């Protein structure tokens, strides 16, 4: 029955899953706030 | 509402703030992290039966 | 340097097809990746040495 579980679906590891999902979510947000200005002239720094 | 907290009822204070952006979507999502793990919380103690 | 704009990196032969109107490629950090020569018209992609 187990093994048969597991053949069926992916969602049962969802616990496992979503600490992989936390972190490619948390360093692909800090790689989007790269691309705030912070109120500066311009979000790119050679462009200062 | 980070909007509404940050910027009193001002569009043009909404304009500046989408300069940060990403910043209010992580914190909205942090404080909806802990809301959903209350249920949790309270599912795990007395849903036993 | 290409039209101003300064940098340190490699270039390379790219693959991306810019539209006739586009110049600079773009990262989803808003960093240029990608340009079009200005003398040889052909698009050079950009990755940090």
């Amino acid at each position: 029955k187990i093994q048969d579980s597991l053949s069926s679906t992916a969602s049962a590891l969802g616990k496992l899953q979503d600490v992989v999902n936390h972190n490619a979510q948390a360093l692909n947000t800090l790689v989007k706030q790269l691309s705030s200005k912070f109120g500066a002239i311009s979000s790119v720094l050679n462009d200062i | 509402d980070c909007t509404m907290y940050i910027c009193g009822d001002s569009t043009e204070c909404s304009n500046l703030l989408l300069q940060y952006g990403s910043f209010c979507t992580q914190l909205k999502r942090a404080l909806t992290g802990i809301a959903v793990e209350q249920d949790k919380n309270t599912q795990e103690v007395f849903a036993q039966v | 340097n290409f039209n101003g704009l300064k940098g340190t990196g490699v270039l390379t032969e790219s693959n991306k097809k810019f539209l006739p109107f586009q110049q600079f490629g773009r990262d989803i950090a808003d960093t240029t990746d990608a340009v079009r020569d200005p003398q040889t018209l052909e698009i050079l992609d950009i990755t940090p040495c």
